[PDB]
């Protein structure tokens, strides 16, 4: 329990999660309506991409409450409850937003790499049930912080935060680091294999429609790594120097700006997953 | 030359058809028709979707029981539905899957169809074994099967694209009549309601008016500008009407041998792909290939309703014997029921 | 190339039976087409629709 | 031709457990759903047990469910009446009865010949024939009357009655599908009509082709009751 | 829910042919459908047995991938009546010979069999049905019409062509000309192999093809495309 005072922490982090909640908020609204009006019928593809944009909508939903526990000089004025659900919601669909770019790349890894393959014709059931367990497992993986305590209260200074206090938090850490290492693997893979092969054939690359498709192939993997990089690189910082950087004040600020980096992704995914494709409506 | 004289002989033969048509021509349906009272908006709601076929739906047939079905896509399926239920009574398997036209018995007992095979199926529905087995198969035709109807469970006339329609004995498989005389591919059918004359559209745009126990052409009806795909009968089988490519459906008529009314409209240029009457035969139903059924005024040549709600071409329509519903069927692969 | 004046013979004689045909005056199959419409007019479902009771496909 | 072959009766200790077996041959067995019937030496029909295609749906009789297990293998078309715990009212011979369902279909058309088994020593729809046996003189009309408990008319305008003759030493067969519905290859002779709760089966011009027992059955719900059987004689 | 025994039993019927539908279409979705074309009796026999009336049904396996291909030769009729039954074919197989651009097509006065190959061409490739569907073009006959260029020049049948009398330039400027039929380059691959009487790699050709247009298929799925 410390009394951290990072007044530039105020002063950049209301707008910046105003612009971030309100720009996705739009972005992810008009997906969520495409996928479920206008598309006809769905695909395991289509299954895969409207949960990720399911994931950064509650993303979303969750933000504005913790934009105010910003504006009120870090102070959550909400009880004990609501912040609970809070840093529940940030984590688990951290962690959707995740697996589901992971599961994206890997489908258009078989989908390219290996288009004669049993893997792409599974219908919507199993593609549903595939989806539906994936959230049970992240759930049970960040249920934890729904049944525990985070609240901290310094002489009326209300604090709530879960990755920049300072633990080992019973191997948290180790999954926020396997939680950017793995789908950063299986993502770079994908796109390297994918990428490769569509060079190789040389009679379908020379077209525009697969030097763009390729380019946001690499587009994504760009965005995700300068996204959550950041707050990953911040947190080893933290956590290598914990005696020396206990509770320091930059570094405190470094990993509250930089997990704002996450949310901007999830700001960007629709830009990227679904506006950027000219066949979806 | 005997050859160009019999071409002028044709000549003044074909103008002297057409003077002896202008000559009888006095008023047209239009100066009767435009002083009685129009029949409003006519609006219909899908009653009914019937899904189960996955490829293009090309054709359609309505019982006799006004609530049996048969339908006819190129997944190589047969399905006959139980409209009243949604429930699918069979499903026919077929050696070809590209079949373009279907037809249902009027007694219920067999159903036909035929394709890009050349051949008409037909299919026994109520066996001892109780499946759905053929019953034979009819060939002879060189072109693609555009179009068969039941005169009963032994008769039935077959249209084809090979510039003929021809009419079979079911019992010993054998090609009974040959109607000849189109110059282009027979589209479309339509049998008379006493099954005494039938009417065939084809690709000459031309409409011919044959009888079946003489086998020979008796009137010629023309004035399509393209491709005829779609023929019927008025209810009282003393008229008939055509829908073809050039988004026009003329009205014709046996007796005084003239096209009487045009149902064309500035804002449809696409295709007609079905028609059909009413029971009354006041509406006329057309499906087009703007993916939409248009109800005409078969009487006034207004657009009496649209029946919209298919997301590709209509390709095939059907009103019941009853007049109580229309079956629209499309590209889609889907079948929908409207009142 | 002499057998198409046997199709042509064919021809002629198709249009020399469909010249010999009886018409009746379009206004009166018109009048015959207006009366059958009007005759079948309160049987036609389509054309007056019936209540939902009477309805199969309600 | 349609055949259906039983096997597996015989005479058995009370207690005991027996297997019947229906071999099929002649029609798809796999599209069919099939029936139990048995008919004790008092001469009445009961059914059993009902198998619908695709063994998706099974239905049992109050007195041998959870007792009797009926089942199907539509790959080698045999139809199985798996029975358990054999007492002495289940001595009877088992109809195997071939029963097809869609609009206009003919259900319980084709019976088996039976096998005989013989064992050693309230909300059901009550169907009533008040004559059990009447003299009739052949070329003269007759009229076998049947009454339900409840009305067999349903919403969709279905009454589920059936009529079935049973000749002596034969097995029964269809005349009569639902109230009025000839039967085929049964001769125009036979009429059914009725209304409601009330029901009758007129033959006009009675040959001795026609001297048998008459059975009137519902199916407007399970389980299926049959009369007692109205028998014809002279 | 008020229905009767018999109601709830042809529901149950309906439900199991529901079932044996979709089975019928998991399979069919899984075959790759192929149109066969070309001018007359050319080299379309050739080709069916090297991978092998009214249409012709070929079945093939090859990859672990069933192959239908439909052959619509005999069908003298108009081919814009027929022609949509065949959009969604996965690609045009059109078989094109070699050794016939000095012979003559007999049924028109001075008619090349080479330039009706080209105007079929043309009304195949530029069809409204097949503006996304990708045309396997394989060049019959390429070691008889090579023995037959000596005899005969190529400029009787192209009139402008003013390249050398050789196998392989006059056989690329076939190849060219019938690729300058393709006016929708931006949407649709045109495949070009020359294949000889007895060439036993035409197979891998068209699957090599077909897997291309899988790709494009599937690349949409996902939206990527």
């Amino acid at each position: 329990c410390c009394r951290i005072e990072g007044d530039t922490i105020s002063q950049v982090m209301p707008p910046l999660l105003i612009v971030a909640f309100v720009l996705g908020a739009l972005g992810n609204g008009v997906a969520l309506c495409g996928f479920c009006f206008h598309m006809k019928t769905w695909k395991p593809s289509t299954v895969y991409l409207f949960n990720l944009a399911v994931a950064d909508f509650l993303l979303m939903i969750c933000l504005p409450f913790r934009t105010d526990y910003y504006l009120r000089r870090r102070h959550w004025a909400f009880g004990d409850i609501p912040c609970r659900v809070g840093l529940f919601t940030l984590a688990m669909n951290r962690a959707g937003s995740i697996v589901f770019l992971t599961v994206v790349a890997a489908d258009r890894y078989f989908k390219v790499v290996h288009p004669h393959h049993a893997v792409n014709t599974i219908s919507t059931r199993v593609a549903a049930g595939i989806v539906c367990t994936l959230w049970a497992l992240v759930i049970l993986g960040t249920v934890y912080l729904l049944l525990e305590n985070h609240l901290c209260v310094q002489e009326t200074a209300v604090s709530c935060e879960s990755f920049i206090m300072e633990s080992a938090n019973g191997w948290h850490d180790i999954m926020f680091q396997l939680e950017f290492f793995m789908p950063l693997g299986i993502i770079l893979f994908c796109s390297f294999k994918i990428v490769w092969s569509l060079r190789r054939r040389q009679q379908l690359a020379r077209q525009a429609r697969m030097k763009k498709a390729t380019r946001f192939i690499m587009v994504v993997a760009i965005v995700f790594i300068t996204c959550y990089l950041p707050s990953v690189s911040a947190r080893l910082y933290f956590l290598w120097t914990v005696p020396s950087s206990a509770c320091d004040p930059s570094v405190h600020g470094a990993l509250h700006i930089t997990l704002s980096f996450t949310y901007m992704n999830s700001m960007l995914d629709p830009l990227v997953y679904y506006f950027s494709s000219p066949s979806f409506p | 030359s005997e050859l160009d004289q019999l071409r002028q002989e044709a000549e003044q033969l074909k103008n002297q058809i057409r003077d002896a048509r202008k000559a009888c021509a006095d008023a047209t349906l239009s100066q009767i028709t435009n002083n009685i009272d129009p029949v409003g908006r006519i609006q219909m709601r899908t009653r009914r979707t019937l899904r189960g076929h996955l490829a293009k739906i090309y054709a359609m047939h309505w019982g006799t029981d006004s609530r049996l079905l048969v339908s006819a896509s190129q997944d190589g399926k047969l399905i006959i539905w139980d409209s009243y239920t949604t429930n699918k009574v069979h499903a026919i398997p077929l050696r070809s899957s590209w079949v373009m036209t279907c037809a249902y018995a009027p007694s219920g007992n067999y159903v036909a169809c035929g394709g890009l095979d050349n051949i008409c199926s037909i299919y026994n529905l109520k066996t001892r074994e109780g499946n759905v087995r053929v019953s034979r198969e009819l060939a002879g035709h060189t072109g693609y099967l555009s179009c068969c109807r039941f005169l009963d469970d032994n008769q039935i006339v077959t249209s084809s694209g090979d510039t003929t329609c021809a009419l079979w004995d079911i019992e010993t498989g054998q090609q009974t009549t040959t109607f000849t005389g189109h110059t282009g591919d027979v589209m479309s059918l339509s049998l008379a309601p006493d099954t005494r004359l039938f009417v065939s559209g084809a690709c000459d745009a031309s409409a011919k008016l044959w009888d079946v126990r003489e086998g020979m052409c008796r009137q010629t009806f023309t004035g399509h500008e393209s491709d005829i795909n779609a023929i019927c009968f008025f209810p009282n089988g003393n008229a008939f009407a055509t829908g073809s490519d050039d988004a026009t459906c003329r009205l014709f008529d046996l007796r005084a041998d003239q096209e009487l009314m045009t149902y064309s409209h500035d804002n449809i240029i696409c295709g007609i792909t079905s028609v059909s009457f009413s029971k009354s035969g006041r509406l006329l139903l057309a499906g087009y290939d703007d993916f939409n059924c248009n109800v005409w005024d078969a009487l006034k040549a207004d657009r009496a309703g649209v029946l919209a709600g298919h997301d590709n071409r209509v390709s095939c329509l059907g009103v019941t014997d009853d007049g109580m519903a229309v079956a629209t069927g499309s590209w889609d692969s889907f079948l929908k029921i409207w009142n | 190339n002499t057998a198409s004046i046997a199709q042509a013979r064919k021809l002629v004689e198709q249009l020399k039976m469909e010249a010999n045909i009886d018409r009746i005056k379009v206004s009166k199959a018109a009048a015959d087409l207006m009366a059958y419409c009007e005759a079948h007019a309160k049987e036609d479902p389509l054309l007056t629709p019936v209540p939902a009771s009477e309805n199969p496909f309600r | 031709d349609v055949q259906l072959v039983e096997s597996g009766g015989g005479l058995v200790q009370p207690g005991g457990s027996r297997k019947l077996s229906c071999s099929a041959s002649g029609f798809a067995f796999s599209s069919f759903g099939m029936h139990w019937v048995r008919q004790a030496p008092e001469k009445g029909l009961e059914w059993v047990a009902y198998i619908s295609s695709g063994s998706g749906t099974i239905y049992y009789a109050d007195t041998v469910k959870g007792r009797f297990t009926i089942s199907r293998d539509d790959p080698k078309n045999t139809l199985f009446l798996q029975m358990t715990s054999l007492r002495s009212e289940d001595t009877a011979m088992y109809y195997c009865v071939r029963s097809i369902y869609y609009y206009g279909s003919s259900p319980f058309d084709f019976w088996g010949q039976g096998t005989t088994l013989t064992v050693s020593s309230g909300s059901d729809i009550v169907m009533t024939q008040a004559t059990s046996s009447v003299p009739v003189t052949p070329g003269e009309s007759v009229s076998i009357s049947c009454r339900s408990s409840k009305s067999l008319l349903h919403s969709n305008g279905n009454t589920y009655l059936y009529w079935f003759l049973q000749r002596p030493g034969q097995s029964p067969q269809l005349l009569i599908y639902r109230m009025s519905n000839l039967a085929s290859g049964v001769p125009d002779r036979f009429s059914g009509s009725g209304s409601g709760t009330a029901f009758t089966l007129t033959i006009s011009r009675l040959e001795a082709e026609d001297v048998g027992v008459y059975y009137c059955m519902q199916h407007l719900e399970y389980p299926l009751t049959f009369g007692a059987g109205t028998k014809l004689e002279l | 829910c008020t229905l009767s025994a018999e109601d709830k039993a042809a529901v149950e019927r309906s439900k199991m042919i529901d079932r044996n539908l979709r089975e019928d279409g998991e399979k069919a979705a899984r075959e790759v459908k192929l149109l066969l074309l070309g001018a007359g009796e050319s080299g379309k026999n050739t080709i069916v047995k090297q991978m092998k009336t009214g249409i012709v049904e070929t079945h093939f396996t090859f990859k672990d991938l069933h192959f239908k291909m439909f052959d619509v030769g005999a069908q003298r009729s108009e081919r814009k009546k027929w022609i949509h039954c065949f959009e969604g074919v996965t690609a045009i197989i059109f078989c094109v010979a070699l050794s016939d651009y000095d012979l003559v097509l007999a049924e028109d006065e001075e008619m090349n069999r080479m330039h009706a190959s080209m105007k079929l061409f043309d009304s195949i490739c530029n069809n409204k049905w097949f503006t996304d569907t990708s045309i396997i073009l394989f060049l019959n006959k390429k070691d008889l019409f090579e023995e037959k260029i000596k005899k005969s020049p190529l400029t009787i049948c192209y009139p402008e062509y003013a390249g050398s009398n050789t196998y392989e330039e006059a056989a690329a400027y076939i190849q060219c000309q019938f690729e300058d039929l393709n006016k929708r380059k931006d949407t649709k691959e045109i495949y070009t192999h020359f294949t000889c009487s007895t060439d036993t790699k035409n197979v891998q050709f068209v699957f090599d093809a077909v897997t291309d247009v899988i790709i494009k298929n599937n690349l949409k799925d996902c939206g990527l495309f």
